[PDB]
């Protein structure tokens, strides 16, 4: 939750969470944008599921 | 960091890479190895305004087509 995927290939890098989503949308073929413009929704799905 | 930059009432996201600061200054980085360049056109692309995007700052992307045609 505090630095993402970094900490398991050396020190642990802290990294903003929400920043860290949008690497990861980035990572399946979905821009960055789609995430920063929707925050709140994927915030709320998520919480719910 | 930032997650975009806003320049023209425009936000504008990196390509690939990161914005950081070094405290007066701003530039663009390549996530893996700290390697700062200026933030142009050419670096970044634009998406949306900037009205949805939470935490987006100001500061000058570069145009290099203006100081060509003087
Ligand atoms: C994408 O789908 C979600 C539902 O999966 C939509 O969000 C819901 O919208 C309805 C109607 O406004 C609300 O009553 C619900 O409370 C919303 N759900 C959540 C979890 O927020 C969303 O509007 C859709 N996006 C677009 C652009 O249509
Ligand atoms: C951040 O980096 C910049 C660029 O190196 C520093 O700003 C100065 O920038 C001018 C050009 O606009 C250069 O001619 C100077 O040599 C730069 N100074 C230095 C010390 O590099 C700025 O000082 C840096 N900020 C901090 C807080 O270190
Ligand atoms: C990060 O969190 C800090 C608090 O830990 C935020 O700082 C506050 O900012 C508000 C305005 O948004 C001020 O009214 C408060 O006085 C600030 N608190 C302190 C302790 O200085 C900061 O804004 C947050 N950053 C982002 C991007 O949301
Ligand atoms: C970033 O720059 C924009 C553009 O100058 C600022 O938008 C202005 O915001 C002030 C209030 O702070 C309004 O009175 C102006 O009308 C706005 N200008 C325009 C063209 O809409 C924005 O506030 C700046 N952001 C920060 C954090 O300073």
């Amino acid at each position: 939750i505090t630095s993402g995927w970094t900490f398991g290939a050396g020190p642990a890098l802290q990294i903003p969470f929400p920043m860290q989503m949008a690497y990861r949308f980035n990572g399946i073929g979905v821009t960055q944008n789609v995430l920063y413009e929707n925050q709140k929704l994927i915030a709320n799905q998520f919480n719910s599921a | 960091t930032a997650p975009a930059i806003c320049h023209d009432g425009k936000a504008h996201f990196p390509r690939e890479g990161v914005f950081v600061s070094n405290g007066t200054h701003w530039f663009v980085t390549q996530r893996n190895f700290y390697e700062p360049q200026i933030i142009t056109t050419d670096n970044t692309f634009v998406s949306g305004n900037c009205d949805v995007v939470i935490g987006i700052v100001n500061n000058t992307v570069y145009d290099p087509l203006q100081p060509e045609l003087d």
